[PDB]
């Protein structure tokens, strides 16, 4: 008769595989746990920078290249400084000796189930998608909206300093208070 | 389908269903990206009113102009096949030299100005079609009518003159 | 497959190939004093896993905030044609408030370890 | 396209990595032969003809040299740090244009990509030094952290001044923009500051504090030996060359010139390599000309001299750009 | 001629006791339409700050070292001057907003504008900014003097979005032009 | 006409479910480790 | 020894230049921008330098009623 | 779905922490990561550049909070001499 | 969504749906007639539908299971090859394009 709907494999110009997102998902969850269960503080700050890395690679792979590279840039320095403070304020050897009890498991199961079940319907269909007849997203092309495509960083720049400049002024005052306050409480007297 | 750029596409879906006999049929434009850019100024020199009429139709039917401006669209396609045939009956060596140059130069107009000047003169003397770019600064010479291109990887031969219509050689 | 992904593959297998060769083809004779910490010849107190004084921690605190500030300027450098005068003004106000905090760091001599 | 996509990417990566790894071998040989000439010496001239096999005698010797795992060391971190430093130092060559778009990744955010991979490689030095549980390795690792606080803002702030002129963040577009003029002419102070910060970024003299041998014994890499040591040198010299390529990309017009495509591609590659090789010389020239700075003096220099000047330029430069109607279009063009 | 449309943007109506002239008046208009009391009150307000710090010093000396009070007066002088100008600006712009008695401002506005309309000049001037950036600027600064105590802001953009129908200006100018033609006939 | 017995279990489950929560919290705040099944 | 700025502003500027050049000239460079912003655009327009018109970043939709065109209709296909 | 898993890790790593106050400051960081990451994925599904802008301002305050936290820890450690949470 | 500023520098996909809902509210609701805002119920559902796609995912789901079960029951004679689909619309592949259309 007549099919009329033809599925085909894209030879070039095809995208990434969405298997890789599930790999980064487990690794991010795996590394997130190892941040709190690790006896050594340096090993858990290393799992911390790893955790930020799989989330950044998750963002890069779904086309969020700026915020994904910007997340990584900001936190590599942040984890380095956090490393720098663990070596100044924590006895590494006594912390590794310091342990953890198993009395938190009953609370973990209860708190985990209740919050996750309650916090699930708080999330929309777009996120809960891809949780034997599944759906397929379909995309096509436009010419009027493609005249001068901007990069995401340019799109944020188009509005970050005019339409939403108030968020920048407030953000610059949080940073100023942090610059003045963090120094005021830690400065050596003179 | 969505205008979002895909990040994990591995498959193409095609429909072999044709548009119904009710909608008139328009043969589609057959030119590729390089020939279309080489003749874009000629499109707009002849087809501007229809190009502008189809866009004002869609703005007059917000959210529905795809279905309700099908005749204006058929008209723009016909106007654009007219110039292509015209640029093919005449000035075909010049047209090919320009867009064949454009494909080897990242489709950058400033990298093929000598072939553009030769074609623009041949289009002008057989179609009365001129390249016009609006709001170019009056203090300086138009960029497409400039002897030296600063971003052109190869310098323009001194003996290749820009085409300005009217004034003789 | 993309060049970027293949590039990551190779650099990893070069890190493995060098590491594997040494782990297979080099002698390995670990014994007590070979496996000891270097201290220029004499054993000393092991103190590298005890709290240590960093006299430049106030520089790490400031670096975190300024790193955030220059990040909030990168969108402007890639959006100047649209931002124009009106957007330049806000970006100048943002830089001006941040500079006052830096003047506080310089005047209070926070960055002047002695 | 014409042939297989995977085979294309396979050949494209080999044409970058393998020639770059050969280049890393000979920057070490060239440094030793160039420092010697300024020291009235020769340098390597016996391992191979004119000493052109000396980098491989060194490389093969260490991969056949025994490795030691210290008892006080955190062993999994003792190996992880050098592997992080090597992988992410080499990752920066994936955005380098050897011609317009001739890169393993023509990314639109290539400059921020490089800032992310250079910062990761530094964290491997911090981790490896601390993991030894030795005191000189511990003192060197803290110096590396102080140095990144000193040079990361310097470089990123300096780069942002280049972006304010190119409007792109794409490495090919910044080279294409310099067809007007090389950025070392209008941004002469920024080129000096960026070069100074790049020497500090590389842990190269006069900012060789993490690995100082006159003060520490080998600094962070004292307990490290064999192939773990090979990784830290490969990371250092690939980081040097990469910073000389970037400085040539951002201020010296990159690949711009001072069967048919092969002649054009060769000339682009030669032009970038010639300009990169000049800057590689200036690194070796700087190492043989100056003493070492103290690490507090470097932190004071970057924070009270360089950064105040850079933020003043960040105010000044867009004010000149708007005044002359010279804000670059941020669309795709070049 | 008649622009055929005088309200092009959707504006916010505020309940106020006097006619609204401009919801976003240009900086120069606020200074030009300032009454001489506005310079009297704003100068008294600027002097109040350092004079308050002087009086606190006389009655209750701070016991500060040799150069401190002079330093503190320089801050009190600026802060008073900064708040004095913000007070001087608010008095003039409240009249433009219809939030203060404005008969004099209403009459000078109805003359200045009808002078620009009979001259063919744009009512609120020409912007170098794009028409969308003009809108972002109108949106940012309209009624922004009511936040002067917290975050200040001034209108330095010649946009055309001021919250008022412009028909009254075109109506008067044509009637004024109608009277001018008849008077010129008797010559 | 309502099922008192059927309702009673539901009331016990809801209120007693909260009891397991405070029981689990009191377990986690125990200074001496006694085990998860405590 | 060091001059006080409010005691003598011109003396302080000489000392700051010679003895604190990196900080002093940061303020000069940074202040030069607002001086550039206030002075160059007027001189640029005085000499006739004209700021260019913005490049179109959306289809330029013409204003006014449609032009009621007659051409390239369905009957023109063949 | 991963946003929820990460948020639960940070919430328990903050509440059920028996190690040090630096790990509690890390768990706050993890929670802000998960909240930011939910806003980023939603922004992509609704074509909104505002949620990327919102995520960016969470990152800047997240670092400002970590600076005030590290600064307050230094103050506390200078006097207490231990930043180890202790259970008898 | 509701901002009007999308990922590419162009406007957001659900901005027309949001502007219509606000326009409906201001042009129907008032204090004189509180129940005029019931006109906004379908308009508000369209905005949520543009955002989450639950109603369209349910339509395609029902249509896709219905479509596939008819394909299995449908008589099959010869399946087009992948290369034949690639040949549709080419310069000198008139034979393959005809086979794709069963003509
Ligand atoms: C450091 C201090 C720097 C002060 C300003 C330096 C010189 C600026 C140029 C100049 O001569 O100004 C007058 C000059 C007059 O030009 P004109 O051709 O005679 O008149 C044109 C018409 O105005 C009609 O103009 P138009 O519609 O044709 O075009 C609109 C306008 C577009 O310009 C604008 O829209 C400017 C936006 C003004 C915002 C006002 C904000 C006020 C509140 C501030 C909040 C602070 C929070 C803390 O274009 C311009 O006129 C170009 C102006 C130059 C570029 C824009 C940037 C200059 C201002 C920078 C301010 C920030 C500096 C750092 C602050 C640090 C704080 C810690 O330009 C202005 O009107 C801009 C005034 C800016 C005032 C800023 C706030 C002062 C209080
Ligand atoms: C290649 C094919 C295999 C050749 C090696 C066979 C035996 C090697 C041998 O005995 O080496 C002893 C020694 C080391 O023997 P080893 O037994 O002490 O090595 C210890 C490592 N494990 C425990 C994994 C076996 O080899 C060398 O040091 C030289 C190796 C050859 C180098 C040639 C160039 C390589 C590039
Ligand atoms: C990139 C450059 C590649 C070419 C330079 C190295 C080529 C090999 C050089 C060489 O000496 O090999 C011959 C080698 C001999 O190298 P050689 O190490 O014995 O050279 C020593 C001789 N003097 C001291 C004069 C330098 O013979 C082979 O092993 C084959
Ligand atoms: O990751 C790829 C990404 C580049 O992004 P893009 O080019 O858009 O995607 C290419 C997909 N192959 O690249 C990036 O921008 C991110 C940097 C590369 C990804 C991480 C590389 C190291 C992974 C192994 C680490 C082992 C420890
Ligand atoms: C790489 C190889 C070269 C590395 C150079 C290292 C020099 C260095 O670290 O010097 C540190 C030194 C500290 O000096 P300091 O204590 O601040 O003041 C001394 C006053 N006699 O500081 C100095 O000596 C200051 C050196 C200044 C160099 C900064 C870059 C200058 C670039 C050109 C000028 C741009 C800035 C000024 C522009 C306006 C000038 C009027
Ligand atoms: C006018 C002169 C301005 C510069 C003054 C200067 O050279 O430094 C002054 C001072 C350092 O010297 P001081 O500690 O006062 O020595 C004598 C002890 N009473 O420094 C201080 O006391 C203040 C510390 C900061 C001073 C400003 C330094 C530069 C600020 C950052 C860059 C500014 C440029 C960008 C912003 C635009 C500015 C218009």
């Amino acid at each position: 008769s007549q099919i009329s709907l033809l599925l085909l494999k894209e030879i070039y110009t095809n995208g990434s595989t969405h298997i890789m997102l599930d790999i980064l998902s487990v690794l991010a969850v795996i590394s997130g746990i190892c941040v709190i269960i690790s006896k050594n503080p340096i090993v858990s700050v290393l799992h911390l920078i790893g955790l930020f890395a799989y989330v950044s690679f998750y963002l890069i792979l779904i086309g969020l290249n700026f915020v994904g590279l910007s997340y990584l840039i900001v936190y590599i320095g942040a984890v380095s400084i956090l490393f720098l403070f663990i070596l100044m304020l924590i006895n590494i050897r006594t912390s590794e000796l310091q342990s953890n009890t198993s009395n938190s498991i009953p609370l973990t199961i209860l708190v985990g189930i209740i919050i996750s079940s309650f916090l699930f319907k708080m999330l929309p269909y777009g996120v809960i998608i891809s949780n034997k007849n599944d759906l397929f997203f379909i995309t096509s092309k436009i010419w009027d909206g493609a005249l001068a495509e901007n990069n995401h960083i340019s799109s944020i720049g188009n509005i970050m300093y005019t339409n939403y400049n108030v968020w920048l002024i407030l953000a610059s005052f949080i940073l100023l208070l942090a610059m003045v306050g963090a120094i005021v409480i830690t400065i050596k007297p003179r | 389908m969505a205008t979002r750029k895909p990040a994990f596409n591995q498959h193409v879906l095609l429909d072999t269903t044709p548009l119904p006999d009710s909608i008139p049929k328009v043969k589609e434009i057959g030119a590729s990206s390089a020939p279309l850019l080489s003749a874009s100024f000629f499109i707009g020199a002849r087809c501007k009113d229809y190009n502008d009429d189809y866009m004002q139709c869609k703005n007059e039917n917000p959210g529905r102009g795809e279905f309700e401006c099908l005749k204006e669209g058929r008209r723009v396609t016909r106007c654009a096949r007219s110039v292509l045939k015209d640029i093919n009956t005449h000035c075909l060596e010049q047209f090919r030299a320009h867009w064949q140059c454009l494909d080897n130069n990242n489709q950058q107009l400033w990298q093929c100005r000598p072939a553009e000047w030769k074609l623009n003169k041949c289009v002008y003397e057989n179609l009365k079609l001129e390249k016009v770019i609006p709001d170019q600064p009056k203090n300086s010479t138009p960029v497409h009518l400039r002897q030296r291109q600063i971003f052109a990887h190869h310098a323009i031969p001194p003996w290749e003159r820009p085409f300005i219509p009217g004034q003789p050689e | 497959m993309s060049a970027m992904s293949i590039y990551i593959i190779f650099v990893s297998i070069i890190a493995i190939l060098f590491l594997a060769i040494d782990l297979i083809f080099a002698p390995h004779n670990p014994y007590k004093e070979k496996l000891s910490a270097f201290e220029c010849g004499f054993h000393s107190f092991s103190q590298s896993r005890s709290p240590f004084n960093i006299s430049f921690f106030i520089y790490g605190l400031v670096f975190l905030l300024l790193d955030l500030e220059i990040l909030l300027l990168y969108p402007f450098a890639v959006s100047e044609y649209v931002n124009s005068a009106y957007g330049l003004a806000a970006a100048l106000i943002f830089i001006g408030i941040i500079t006052i905090g830096f003047v506080y760091e310089l005047g209070h001599d926070a960055l002047k370890v002695h | 396209m014409s042939y297989s996509q995977t085979i294309n990417s396979l050949v494209e990566v080999v044409l970058v990595l393998v020639p770059s790894l050969v280049g890393i071998a000979y920057v070490t040989v060239g440094e030793r032969k160039t420092m010697g000439s300024m020291q009235r010496r020769l340098g390597p001239n016996a391992v191979g003809i004119y000493g052109l096999l000396q980098a491989f005698a060194d490389a093969l010797k260490l991969l056949l040299k025994e490795y030691v795992g210290p008892t006080q060391a955190n062993l999994v971190l003792f190996f992880l740090g050098p592997v992080i430093t090597l992988i992410f130092s080499l990752l920066g060559y994936a955005v380098i244009p050897y011609g317009p778009g001739l890169a393993v990744n023509d990314l639109s955010t290539g400059i921020l990509y490089m800032l992310a991979v250079s910062s990761l490689a530094t964290y491997g030095i911090l981790l490896a030094g601390w993991s030894a549980n030795s005191k000189y390795a511990f003192l060197g690792s803290l110096r590396s952290t102080a140095q990144l606080i000193s040079y990361e803002l310097v470089l990123s702030s300096s780069i942002l001044l280049v972006i304010m002129l190119s409007g792109s963040l794409s490495l090919t577009v910044i080279v294409e923009s310099q067809r007007a003029i090389w950025y070392i002419l209008p941004l002469l102070p920024v080129f000096i500051i960026f070069f100074i910060g790049s020497v500090a970024e590389t842990n190269r003299a006069p900012f060789d504090l993490a690995e100082a041998e006159s003060e520490l014994v080998s600094g962070f890499m004292t307990e490290h030996a064999a192939v773990i040591f090979v990784f830290f040198f490969l990371a250092e010299y690939g980081s040097i060359v990469l910073m000389c390529i970037l400085t040539s990309i951002l201020f010296l017009g990159g690949y711009l010139l001072i069967n048919a495509p092969t002649v054009e591609g060769s000339f682009y590659g030669l032009s970038l390599g010639v300009k990169t090789s000049i800057l590689i010389f200036v690194f070796i020239w700087t190492r043989a000309s100056f003493p070492r700075i103290r690490f507090d003096q470097l932190m004071s220099f970057c924070w009270t001299v360089l950064l105040p000047i850079l933020f003043a330029l960040i105010v000044l430069v867009p004010c000149i750009l708007y005044s002359f109607n010279i804000f670059p279009v941020n669309i795709s063009l070049l | 001629n008649t622009p055929t449309q005088t309200y092009q943007f959707p504006s916010k109506t505020v309940k106020t006791d006097y006619p609204l002239i401009d919801n976003d008046p240009h900086f120069t208009r606020v200074i030009r339409y300032a009454r001489p009391s506005d310079y009297a009150h704003g100068l008294a307000a600027a002097a109040a700050g350092p004079a308050a710090l002087w009086l606190m010093e006389r009655i209750s000396p701070s016991q500060v070292g040799r150069g401190g009070f002079a330093k503190a007066m320089r801050l009190a002088g600026f802060i008073g001057l900064a708040g004095g100008f913000l007070y001087f600006y608010q008095r003039s712009i409240l009249r433009f907003y219809g939030m203060s008695e404005n008969a004099r401002e209403v009459e000078m506005d109805m003359r200045e504008m009808t002078d620009r309309v009979k001259a063919g000049l744009p009512l609120y001037g020409e912007s170098r900014l794009s028409p969308a950036m003009q809108g972002v600027a109108a949106r940012q600064s309209r009624y922004s003097a009511l936040f002067f105590g917290v975050m200040p802001w001034f209108n330095f953009v010649n946009h055309n979005q001021h919250g008022v129908d412009t028909a009254k200006y075109y109506q008067q100018a044509e009637r004024e032009l109608e009277a001018e033609r008849l008077a010129r006939e008797q010559a | 006409p309502k099922d008192a017995v059927h309702l009673g279990l539901k009331g016990a489950a809801v209120v007693g479910g909260i009891g397991l929560l405070f029981a689990a919290v009191r377990t986690s705040l125990a200074r001496k480790n006694v085990g998860p099944w405590a | 020894t060091t001059p006080r700025f409010w005691s003598t502003p011109l003396k302080y500027c000489r000392w700051a230049a010679r003895e604190r050049p990196a900080l002093f000239f940061s303020v000069v460079i940074g202040a030069l921008g607002p001086v550039t912003l206030a002075t160059v655009p007027p001189l640029r327009r005085l000499i006739g330098d004209v700021d260019a018109a913005p490049i179109p970043l959306t289809y330029p939709i013409p204003p006014g009623p449609r032009k009621q065109l007659k051409g390239y209709d369905d009957d023109t296909e063949d | 779905n991963i946003t929820l898993i990460l948020f639960l890790i940070g919430i328990l790593g903050f509440v059920l922490n028996r190690k040090n106050i630096i790990l509690m400051l890390i768990s706050i960081e993890i929670m802000l990561l998960s909240i930011t990451f939910l806003i980023l994925l939603s922004s992509l599904n609704m074509d909104d550049i505002i949620g990327q802008t919102y995520a960016i301002y969470i990152i800047v305050v997240a670092g400002a909070e970590s600076a005030i936290g590290l600064g307050i820890l230094v103050a506390f450690y200078r006097l207490r001499g231990s930043i180890a949470i202790e259970y008898k | 969504m509701a901002s009007g500023y999308g990922l590419n520098g162009g406007p957001s996909r659900c901005f027309p749906f949001w502007q219509e809902l606000l326009a409906c509210y201001v042009t129907n609701s008032s204090e004189d007639n509180p129940d005029g805002k019931n006109k906004c119920i379908p308009v508000m559902e369209d905005y949520y539908e543009c955002l989450h796609h639950r109603k369209e995912a349910a339509r395609v789901r029902a249509l896709q299971a219905a479509y596939r079960e008819a394909e299995a029951k449908k008589l099959q004679e010869n399946p087009p090859t992948a290369g034949q689909i690639r040949n549709l619309g080419l310069l000198n592949k008139e034979e393959d394009t005809k086979k794709v259309h069963c003509a």
